[PDB]
RNA sequence: GGUUGGCCUCGGAUAGCCGGUCCCCCGCCGGGGUCCGGUGCGGAGUGCCCUUCGUCCUGGGAAACGGGGCGCGGCCGGAG
RNA sequence: ACGUCGCUUUUUGAUCCUUCGAUGUCGGCUCUUCCUAUCAUUGUGAAGCAGAAUUCACCAAGCGUUGGAUUGUUCACCCA
RNA sequence: UGGGCCACUUUUGGUAAGCAGAACUGGCGCUGCGGGAUGAACCGAACGCCGGGUUAAGGCGCCCGAUGCCGACGCUCAUCAGACCCCAGAAAAGGUGUUGGUUGAUAUAGACAGCAGGACGGUGGCCAUGGAAGUCGGAAUCCGCUAAGGAGUGUGUAACAACUCACCUGCCGAAUCAACUAGCCCUGAAAAUGGAUGGCGCUGGAGCGUCGGGCCCAUACCCGGCCGUCGCCGGCAGUCGA
RNA sequence: GCUGGGAAGGCCCGGCGGGGAAGGUGGCUCGGGGGCCCCCGAGUGUUACAGCCCCCCCGGCAGCAGCACUCGCCGAAUCCCGGGGCCGAGGGAGCGAGACCCGUCGCCGCGCUCUCCCCCCUCGGGGGGGCCGGGCCACCCCUCCCACGGCGCGACCGCU
């Protein structure tokens, strides 16, 4: 079997709105520059960024 | 459409015919439903009679003459069902309700007209053959309707005249086919044009 | 897990290499899932119960759809499964007729929902086999094992009920 | 009362779906709702098909259930289902619907004229027959 | 589960002929003609042979409840054949502790008068169903004979008499008086 | 103020229907029973009918036992 | 019986949501309507229902459910 | 401002409470809008004035925009059916209603059910008593003849007797029986003005479970116009046709 | 484009075969039928007067996620054309002549001429081929290094 390299690039889209968001999820979304619904951004993938993606 | 839509209520489910009719009269169409005693309601007769008796129990405690009016004729029962699907408390709903005319049996204006049928409301296709159903005519008669017998006799007399008219129609159709065989040499020129274009296989 | 028409997937995974075990064993599962993302997720769900494996501590070395080998041949599928009812857990054996293994499993998911109100997260497919006709146990499946099968279509219900919506002729049922 | 039956070899007409308008042969029966079906001479490869979209015809082919497409094709061609079907009133009603739908404006005009003349001659002969039938005098 | 086919066949004797009008069975024998329609049941009735006159009832794609109607129709038709060949004869015994029950057969065996049931002055008048004739047998002291071609009508007439002679406000285990169906047989005894 | 050709009618069945036709019965027409057709309804509402540029020479067919009178008079049917 | 599951809001509690620029606070009398968890009457089923009487249960609220001594009483109790 | 209140979850007192008291986050208060028929808090989403497109949550029989799909597979008949977070009514226990599943057992060496025969001797076995003979009870629980028949499954008698079952056998000829389990339905299930899946109504579904494709529209998202605020402490003194 | 370098499948009576059966063809037997001749049901089984599945000593042809609509994910491995709807905000872009009928202007993508020959329609206008040299790849020879994967052969190290 050939296992390809784990992808190093992600595209993240915010799908929920800005109402009733917990403080930690709100902070990580601000750090991902997703302050609006249906906003998108490219995220370089590593351990630090992935564990932020799991929060949000 | 622009003309009057006459429907035969026999073999039609009460609420499925009423939903179709209510939409039609809201679209500005004049609808006439005849033979409302032939309308069927799904479910056995006893549980449908219980439903109407519960309707009979709803009355104004203070003054029943003000309270809900329980109309016993099958035509008025169907009319009230359509009214439950119309916005009858607005001017638009009242105009739509005025475009609907309902009859028990088939009165003389419409007994000499062709009657439509709504397949999406017929009992034969909408209801499993093993289920039970009630007749609106029998249900109405047992909650107060007084004219089941006279409408039955008038419907039988109407069906006798309709049988006579149909026999003349068959006789004219048989004579039509005989004529079509007689004038054949001078008709095949126009018959082949029809056959070429898909009319008259 | 939601549904659609299910597909079969061969998912092969292993633990990540460690100093203790340079070459850990490879494990293979048959997963019936709407898509490969769900298939990989369900694979970790099962190997976590069976082995002491994890998505973080392992990797999936292969995930490919398994095509039906004989999609033009009718066959009988026996399916062994376990599902959670409202008051317990039960093992069930069910039989279906289909042309594809994935199609028969889809039939099973609809049938468990219809008869037992079981959702797809409750159901746990553990074996699917193509059985011979003489090994079938369900009379509903067995009544189609007739080389001279023959039946009419008795009560044909009109389905073009709104084309036309109004017509003079009442529909015919016998054909 | 029933005259047509779902059975192996029975030819069915597909009334709707991806293969509407074509003939098929029933090769096998599955689970009361579908059937392994195959039109080898009508461009329908072997596949499952619900009974709801089929309309049984009067033709029945002779081949064992789940035989290969080769033997289904041999039975189809030997029985000449394509020619026999085209000669039925069912197929001619289908063809008449098709050539009526594709009728153009000029063709509608010529049909209007031909039907106008045809109806006038026929109804004239009808009136002539009515008078002859009315000429009865016998106690 | 829906069974593909559930069928059953009855055999019609030589002296009786069966005609079908859709789901309306007409059984014509030496003793008369019986009609019964089964339009409330969706089945396929067919006459099989000109040699032995088999009637076959088919039910295609039936569930549990409507597979129970195949044997019901076959038994109803067999009762129809039995009625038009042998007829039905329900005997009734009138039993009483003290007061003899007096039975008077009115016009043509169509009206039955029960006079002295449990010694009361009220006179019960039970009308037999059409086609059913009641009589007083000469073989037993207190016995009624109900004869007819339809089993449904004959047994319903016998039940009309049985339920007419009902004790009220007493212990019916002690007060056993009344007229009861003693045996259910045929006429012509073949 | 709407509207922008008409349909002048069997009863119905739905595990069945429709049409036609010779014999029997009911005062010269209907009801039955044979027999023959049709049935994914073609004697088909997915249908049918009517179909509007108008006139003038001018032929052939259709008809010619025909067509139109807010023309007269009489009679008949229809009562829900 | 030991246990266990409920329903009801004609008891009394628990709470304090509405009302303190005020919703007149007990009982009786008068009068109407409703409920059924039916005392009687209609029709029934069961009994350790022989009859009479009684008891249990079902459909059931159509109809009726009284006159008095004592007490403000509601309740209570007795006479008939 | 220093009266707070609500929801998920954790949580204390209380039988409980739309009760009282805490922790965390969010909300309402201060907030309109789409949906939940209706509603301070639920679900979606937060808002300048507009046009077009697309959605969320939620829906698409008719009211009422949208399934007028030839939607897929089943389940379910209710003489109080059922019908969508919060949420606006139910339990234990039952059902030979029907559906699926589990385990076990019997059967061509003749199942099962029906109809039809037998159902014996020691022995009216012992101890019990007023009488208990298989059948009020305490213990025992055997043997022979057998195809089989318990020193007895029930009815019955004061005791007997007389029936009946176990068990064996004939006719019948092929599948059958039991105990569980959990889906829908039913029983359990009684309140006061006449009434509430929102209504009409719906039973080849407009119900329940699992799924597909279309479609509907919020003040949300995208494109565009216009208004204002903020920011660029932006540009212009070069009016420098030379 | 990829995949199991798709799975099935079509045609080649696929041929030398082997094996297995049953939802059992023919035949045979039994039980029911139509004028000792043709049908229906129940048994037997291995090809017969049908077919099915697996393996081949091996396949060949076509097509190829199919324009016989069985079952996918895609596009630096993707381009062309058409239709419906809403909209048109802005208003001195001239570094050149010293603007003056007028900023048809910047960035970007192209065409022709300042070269010469032809070719085809057309009475000068239109539509084409180019016009000489270089590399790079495709075809043939033989030619080096590296990467990745597989196999084999060793010598060293570590593990029995
Ligand atoms: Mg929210
Ligand atoms: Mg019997
Ligand atoms: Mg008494
Ligand atoms: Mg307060
Ligand atoms: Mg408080
Ligand atoms: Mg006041
Ligand atoms: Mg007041
Ligand atoms: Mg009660
Ligand atoms: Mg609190
Ligand atoms: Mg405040
Ligand atoms: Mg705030
Ligand atoms: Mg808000
Ligand atoms: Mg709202
Ligand atoms: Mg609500
Ligand atoms: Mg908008
Ligand atoms: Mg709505
Ligand atoms: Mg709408
Ligand atoms: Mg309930
Ligand atoms: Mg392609
Ligand atoms: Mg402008």
């Amino acid at each position: 079997f050939y296992v390809p390299a784990e992808p190093k690039l992600a595209f993240v889209i915010r799908i929920r709105g800005i109402n009733g968001v917990s403080p930690k999820v709100r902070k990580v979304l601000q750090l991902l520059r997703l302050r609006q619904i249906f906003n998108g951004t490219f995220v370089k993938l590593n351990k630090a960024s992935i564990n932020m993606l799991r929060i949000v | 459409e622009v003309q009057v839509l006459v429907l035969d209520g026999r073999g039609h489910l009460l609420g499925r015919l009423a939903a179709i009719v209510a939409k039609q009269v809201l679209l500005g169409r004049k609808v006439v439903v005849v033979r409302c005693e032939g309308i069927n309601i799904s479910g056995n007769f006893y549980r449908n009679k219980l439903k109407y008796l519960a309707f009979l129990r709803k009355r104004m405690n203070t003054n029943p003459s003000r309270g809900p009016y329980h109309f016993r004729a099958p035509s008025r029962i169907f009319w009230r069902t359509v009214r439950g699907m119309l916005p009858h408390k607005t001017k638009r709903g009242q105009a739509a309700l005025d475009r609907l005319k309902v009859f028990d049996g088939i009165p003389p204006p419409y007994d000499k007209k062709k009657r439509m049928v709504v397949p999406a409301a017929l009992k034969v296709v909408r209801l499993k053959p093993t289920r039970k159903f009630a007749y609106l005519g029998r249900l109405a008669h047992e909650v107060g309707w007084k004219y089941q017998a006279v409408t039955a006799t008038l419907e039988e007399k109407r069906k006798e005249k309709a049988k006579i008219h149909y026999r003349k129609k068959k006789q004219l159709m048989r004579l039509r086919k005989q004529a079509e065989k007689n004038v054949e040499k001078k008709i095949d020129k126009y018959t082949e044009v029809l056959k070429t274009h898909g009319l008259l296989v | 897990k939601a549904s659609g028409t299910l597909r079969e997937y061969k998912v092969v995974g292993r633990c990540l290499p460690t100093p203790k075990c340079h070459t850990p064993p490879l494990y293979r599962m048959r997963i019936f899932a709407p898509n490969h993302v769900v298939a990989k997720s369900r694979f970790w769900y099962f190997v976590s119960q069976l082995k002491k494996m994890k998505k973080s501590s392992g990797e999936i070395v292969y995930c490919g759809q398994v095509f039906e080998k004989s999609p033009l041949r009718v066959k009988n599928f026996g399916i062994w499964l376990r599902y959670d009812s409202r008051s317990g857990t039960h093992n069930m054996y069910r039989e279906y007729r289909d042309l594809t293994t994935a199609g028969a499993v889809t039939q099973c998911y609809r049938d468990m929902g219809a008869r037992h109100r079981a959702r797809a997260h409750s159901i746990q497919i553990m074996k699917v086999e193509e059985i011979a006709a003489s090994k079938c146990r369900r009379p509903a499946v067995k009544q189609f094992h007739d080389s001279k099968i023959k039946f009419p279509l008795p009560h044909r219900v009109l389905r073009r009920q709104h084309k036309p919506r109004f017509t003079t002729k009442r529909p015919n049922t016998f054909f | 009362v029933f005259r047509r039956f779902v059975e192996v070899g029975r030819v069915a007409y597909v009334s709707f779906g991806p293969h509407a308008g074509k003939l098929v042969a029933i090769v096998d029966v599955i689970d009361q709702n579908r059937a392994l079906v195959d039109g080898p001479c009508t461009q329908v490869r072997r596949q499952a098909m619900p009974f709801k979209c089929m309309q049984l015809t009067d033709f029945i082919l002779k081949f064992p259930h789940s035989a290969h497409q080769k033997y289904v094709r041999q039975a189809w061609q030997k029985a000449d289902i394509n020619t026999k079907w085209a000669a039925t009133r069912w197929a001619k009603k289908i063809e008449a619907r098709e050539r009526k739908a594709k009728m153009t404006d000029f063709d509608r005009f010529k049909v209007m004229k031909a039907k106008k003349m045809r109806n006038r001659i026929i109804k004239n002969e009808v009136k002539k027959l009515q008078k002859a039938a009315l000429l009865k005098a016998s106690p | 589960m829906k069974t593909i086919l559930s069928n059953q066949t009855v055999d019609i004797p030589e002296n009786v002929d069966i005609t079908l009008k859709g789901r309306t069975v007409i059984v014509k024998g030496p003793r008369g003609t019986l009609r019964r329609d089964f339009n409330h049941i969706n089945v396929e009735l067919s006459l099989l042979g000109k040699k032995k006159k088999r009637l076959r009832v088919d039910k295609w794609w039936g569930n549990r409840k409507e597979l129970a109607t195949v044997r019901t129709i076959c038994s109803h038709v067999q009762n129809m054949i039995k009625g038009v060949t042998l007829g039905f004869r329900y005997k009734m015994r009138s039993v009483y502790a003290h007061f003899p029950i007096n039975v008077v057969i009115q016009e043509n065996g169509s009206l039955v008068e029960i006079r002295n049931f449990l010694g009361e002055k009220y006179i019960r008048r039970v009308r037999m169903r059409p086609g059913v004739a009641c009589s007083v047998s000469q073989a037993q002291k207190d016995e009624l004979i109900l004869e007819g071609n339809d089993i449904e009508l004959v047994s319903n007439s016998a039940a009309l008499i049985q339920q007419a002679t009902t004790v009220k406000n007493k212990d019916i285990r002690k007060f056993l008086d009344g007229i009861y169906v003693s045996e259910k047989g045929t006429v012509q005894q073949a």
